[PDB]
């Protein structure tokens, strides 16, 4: 499908930022984490990242992690996200749908087989976390032969070398790190945003998505300002959950609130 | 783009989230760099000689084989200080961290001992030192617990997922992928993403090379089977890889069986696993049928990694090496035989090598064959587990 | 009549009763004509080498000694087999029971490092151990009684007077005027009745004889000093005799000094004890002022034999050697300072030796001195007192 | 004194062998110790020996040892050791009294003082169980020196060498052990009693007792029939002690009865 690219040209039309949350599927249970997408859909959500649960998953922060153990808790399965995955697309025909994947889970089954699957419940793209362009070719290959974006992350300190891989490798759109490192000693080698962005369009990379510690509406305008085409949250949406487990109402109230103030955020 | 094939045929690779490729990229320049420069040679063998205590003993054990045509041989890594093989590695990963102008080591550890290794390691070079353990195995391992805080090591609990080795592994990794312009990540195993499983087996290798020229020596031929066992596959590697090139040399490597492969309670993923992605390397892994990865089960905790050296699945798939196991009651007799018959108290983990040998010996009494032990390691550390077993089921 | 010197000047001496004469004087003979025997050197050679790990390594150390004039080496006996220096002389004590036909070794321990040594020495070589130890101290040492239980030892608890070392000692001497014709007495110190202060001190003197050469090859000259802890007496003969001669070389001598001399609660009778007539010498010994034999208190159990092998009080007496004392506190923080800063753990014992010669550098930083220390054991077994010392205090 | 050769020549007029009991001084207490020590005399004990209790009694088996427990939980020291040796030989004058002694109760405050301390209290000899003969001479010196007769044992596996030291060096009388071992095996090295007995007559030795072990009355007439001067008697008497802590008065009558039967035994 195209789902990315008719988000895109429809947005450039509009002058309007992308905002796209990440949720763990599963998380609390089945049926709050469907409530959930939907909410996060009805509050404005332009695409979607969603995390299958994983055992070990090494590139995720605390707040994700807890989600992770919460499905795990809830007794979700990888087959059990592919079962939501189709019914998501079935209520939402146009809205693209990102995965975020652990390697082990793509290879678990077979490659191919595991592309195949996502192309039949109406995915759009994978970003296999511990997979760096280096490792990509059969993941990537898979996956736009089952006509699946295969998703990359470009560092901030990404050398000229790296750039043009994940430029060309890369489909759907461009993940763009917000920083290197946590603290200000250990992100020295990032290089301005706004200069990776230009690099990114000089070398026509799918469009970029800033993501990583995104959590305010200033940080969603500031990505489009800087050229970006949108912005990923998903600690910050993810804490909502966390905090609001006794309140199952409550919990999708201040969630539709919050996307509602991230997406006027990106809006012209 | 490497210096050096991250694979071993279809084992190995690099699978690490992006923005650790830099850190890879940099130790694997630093590694083949101190490989040719001979003041890194020659520091490195002066705290291997002179600090570790290297050559360490090849023991002959006649009261063992007695009656039979077995000669057995402990290639006696018991008496490295440190008091296992691993102390040989973190020397030269210290000397890589110092190489690299990292003054910070960070590494993970599962029951202590690996943590210990880095202490030590770290102490000696002077290096500030973080090790990662899970909450359940800190709780557990006070004496390793202490040691590395005796050795001025940080010791940082691990609440995160299960709390136990898998949780370390990815808390040094997480640390790493933000610190490593100042902190060397010093894995316990050859294992991993490359270059991790080249350099470890490297900064083990003098293991079979000093085995070689001990057997020379005493028997005046290579032995017909080097056994060793494999938790993560440091030990077996350093003694294989000297006798890779000689195929006369039988290479066997030993995983823990647990309370046997049929129970599903063990440790032997590369016979009884499945190839998947995880720890940045494709091997076998424990693993459900789903692809969630699960832990080994051994009674000997320095065993517990769950999954297997790239180059040992290789090695094996190709025929070269081959891989058995050994169940917890196998071990514990092996112990209790090195412990009554020699006067040495193995390793639980070494156990299970010996207790391999014992069955080599003692199925075919009148097959001539000279064997080489890796005795990786001293067992005083599992007085506590063999009394408890053996009261438990009053056989003392 | 004796082929040898029983006494070192007026020290020493065969005060045992009449029937225990002929046991000592068949050892006696037995020693002269093994040390005359190239055949027993050669034996004794080939365990020491491939058994218990000889040479040991000489570590210098570097990051305690920055910023002075202090140049300090460790002599590695942590890393014999067996983890302490007492593994020399039951390897060459087991190799004369064989010489004069015995079957059996009978031995003391305190608590426990000796029986260990005994019983390793013992399952090697194919003898049937059994060793005395007080019931107190069987009690409060289970992880050295399964050790020597493991090796195929027979651990028989003495009830006897006050149940602790000098108990065990008269039973095993009882048990030896009886069974001497099959079984001899491995006695763990270089103390007693003659020929034994002689044969522990030529079956440990390879340790100095290592430390010379190891340092003529790597400072071209002699050590200013070489320091060893005294409990009985063999470690520190052992380091010393070979540079009894060496006139330029200091032998510093450190007893416990326990709570500190001025309480009474020490183990240093070389210096603060009077002399006496037991344990078939004439030597200095704690005792009451009626001549009731007493106890040494230190931190280090392994330093608590009352009195001294009588070559120390000789070497004293001449003013060849001299004698320290280190208390409890002074060694545990020696164990702290080498654990953080050279990442080795030393026995409590070995503590006492360390702190000594850190003494001699901080006292006079700008003194050129190069320093040997005796790291006579590994400190593993330490750590639950050193662990629960610190708690107690609030320390950690 | 001369009350060895006094009573051997009294007995030798009478054919009769001697009967020596050993206790230990101040064993269950001074008091009591004092009232056993009256009653063996009383009973037909022709000559004393006499421990002072010691912390590490290397030489002496079970009953004894507990013996020398028993005096130290009492609070025995030697100097009230001595206090006791006094009176005892101020109330019986002629009996021979020898002390059991270990080496450095001898030597603790000097050797020649300690000596001298026996011979102003009346002591007849010292056995000082851990000095050889090879190493007997400062002790045997300072002994004849204030007219103590130094006492040695006599292995019954003694080769002619020691045969002769023990001849030479002796005085009162020589120790003659029953056994070299326990076992029967243990005990392969010990010559025919009687052929000891001969040889140390012939080279003019202090007359034999043998001791160790001696329980019986028949043991008294064998020592004496294979021509020995008398027997010592120690495990035996020191047992009925033991066995009679809690009665005192039925304590003396069985030590009465007890050596009654074994001088009995010794008599033409
Ligand atoms: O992505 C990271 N964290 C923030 C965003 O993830 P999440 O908090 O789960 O949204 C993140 C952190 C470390 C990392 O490297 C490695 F895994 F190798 F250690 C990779 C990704
Ligand atoms: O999109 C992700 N997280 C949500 C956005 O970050 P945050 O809002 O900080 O949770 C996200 C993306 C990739 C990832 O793994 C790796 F970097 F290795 F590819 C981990 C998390
Ligand atoms: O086996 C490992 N560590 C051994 C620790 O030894 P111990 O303290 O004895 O458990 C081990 C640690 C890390 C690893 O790879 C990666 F870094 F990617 F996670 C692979 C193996
Ligand atoms: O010091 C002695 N033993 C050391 C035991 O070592 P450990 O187990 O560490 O206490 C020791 C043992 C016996 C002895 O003489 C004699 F045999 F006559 F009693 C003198 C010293
Ligand atoms: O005399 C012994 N026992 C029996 C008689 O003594 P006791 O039972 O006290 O009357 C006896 C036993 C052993 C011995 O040799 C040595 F001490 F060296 F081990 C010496 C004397
Ligand atoms: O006279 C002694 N005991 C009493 C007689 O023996 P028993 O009747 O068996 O108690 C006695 C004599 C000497 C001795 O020590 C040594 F042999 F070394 F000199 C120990 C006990
Ligand atoms: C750590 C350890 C092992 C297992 O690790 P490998 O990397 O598989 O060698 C085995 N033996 C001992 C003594 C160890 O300490
Ligand atoms: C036994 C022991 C000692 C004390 O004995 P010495 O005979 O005085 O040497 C000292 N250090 C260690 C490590 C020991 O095991
Ligand atoms: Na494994
Ligand atoms: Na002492």
């Amino acid at each position: 499908m195209e789902r990315y690219e008719n988000l895109f040209a429809q947005l450039n039309d509009r002058r309007e930022g992308a905002f796209v949350p990440f949720v763990t599927l599963g998380d609390p249970g089945i049926e709050q984490s469907l409530k959930i997408i939907d909410t996060l859909i009805d509050a404005g959500a332009d695409a979607l990242e969603l995390g299958v649960p994983f055992s070990d998953p090494l590139a995720d922060g605390p707040t994700i992690q807890n989600a992770n153990l919460r499905a795990f808790a809830a007794g979700v399965t990888p087959a059990q996200c592919f079962e939501m995955l189709a019914l998501i697309r079935e209520k939402h025909p146009t809205i693209p749908i990102g995965l975020l994947m652990y390697a082990n889970l793509v290879f678990n089954n077979g490659i191919d087989a595991f592309y195949a699957r996502c192309e039949q419940v109406g995915v759009d793209s994978v970003l296999v976390a511990d997979v760096p362009v280096e490792e990509s070719a059969p993941f990537r290959q898979a996956a736009l032969r089952h006509n699946i974006a295969p998703i990359f992350i470009c560092p901030p300190n990404a050398d000229d070398d790296l750039l043009r891989q994940v430029a060309s490798y890369g489909r759907g759109y461009t993940y763009l790190l917000s920083r290197s490192g946590v603290t200000g000693a250990e992100n020295r080698g990032a290089l301005p945003l706004h200069h990776l962005i230009e690099k990114l369009k000089e070398y026509h990379a799918a469009p970029a998505l800033q993501g990583f510690g995104i959590s305010s509406p200033e940080q969603v305008s500031a990505a489009v300002r800087a050229g970006a085409a949108g912005a990923i949250s998903g600690s910050a949406i993810v804490k909502i959950i966390e905090k609001n487990l006794a309140s199952p109402k409550q919990m999708l109230a201040e969630l539709r609130s919050f996307v509602s103030a991230m997406k006027a955020a990106s809006r012209a | 783009t490497t210096l050096l094939n991250p694979y071993f045929g279809e084992f190995g690779g690099m699978y690490v989230p992006q923005i650790l490729m830099p850190a890879l990229n940099q130790l694997e320049e630093a590694f083949v760099s101190a490989q040719k420069d001979p003041e890194f040679q020659a520091q490195f063998a002066d705290l291997l000689k002179n600090y570790a205590g290297r050559p360490t003993a090849l023991t002959k054990c006649q009261n063992i084989t007695a009656g039979t045509r077995t000669t057995l041989y402990l290639k006696r890594e018991d008496l490295l200080h440190g008091g296992a093989h691993k102390t040989n590695q973190v020397l030269g990963q210290a000397l890589l961290a110092k190489r690299m102008g990292k003054s910070e080591i960070i590494a993970e550890t599962g029951a202590g001992q690996h943590g210990v290794a880095s202490a030590l390691a770290s102490a000696l070079l002077g290096l500030k030192c973080r090790i990662y353990m899970g909450a359940k195995d800190v709780e557990r391992q006070s004496p390793n617990v202490f040691r590395m805080r005796l050795m001025g090591a940080e010791v940082i609990p691990v609440h995160s997922g299960s709390a136990t080795l898998k949780d370390a592994c990815n808390e040094a990794l997480r640390d790493w992928s933000g610190s490593y312009e100042t902190a060397h990540y010093m894995l316990g195993t050859a294992a991993g993403p490359h270059p991790y499983p080249t350099i470890v087996r490297e900064f083990q290798r003098m293991i079979g090379e000093e085995t070689k020229a001990q057997i020379l020596d005493k028997e005046g031929r290579l032995p017909d089977a080097v056994i060793a066992c494999v938790g993560g596959g440091s030990n077996a590697i350093g003694m294989f890889a000297d006798f890779i090139n000689d195929t006369s040399v039988g290479l066997i490597g030993v995983e823990p069986g647990g309370h046997g492969i049929e129970t599903g309670e063990h440790g032997a993923p590369l016979k009884h696993g499945r190839v998947g992605i995880y720890f940045g390397m494709k091997a076998p892994m424990m693993q459900t049928a789903d692809g969630q990865i699960e832990e080994s089960y051994s009674i000997s905790a320095g065993l517990d990694f769950p999954s297997v050296g790239p180059q040992h699945a290789y090695l094996n798939s190709i025929g070269r090496a081959d891989y058995v196991s050994i169940t917890d009651d196998e071990a514990l007799e092996a112990f209790k035989t090195l412990c009554r018959h020699e006067g040495i108290i193995p390793a639980l983990e070494s156990s299970h090598a010996l207790a391999h040998a014992l069955k080599m010996m003692r199925e075919q009494p009148e097959k001539e064959q000279l064997l080489v032990v890796n005795l990786s390691g001293r067992g005083d550390k599992d007085i506590f587990t063999v009394h408890d077993i053996l009261k438990a089921r009053g056989e003392i």
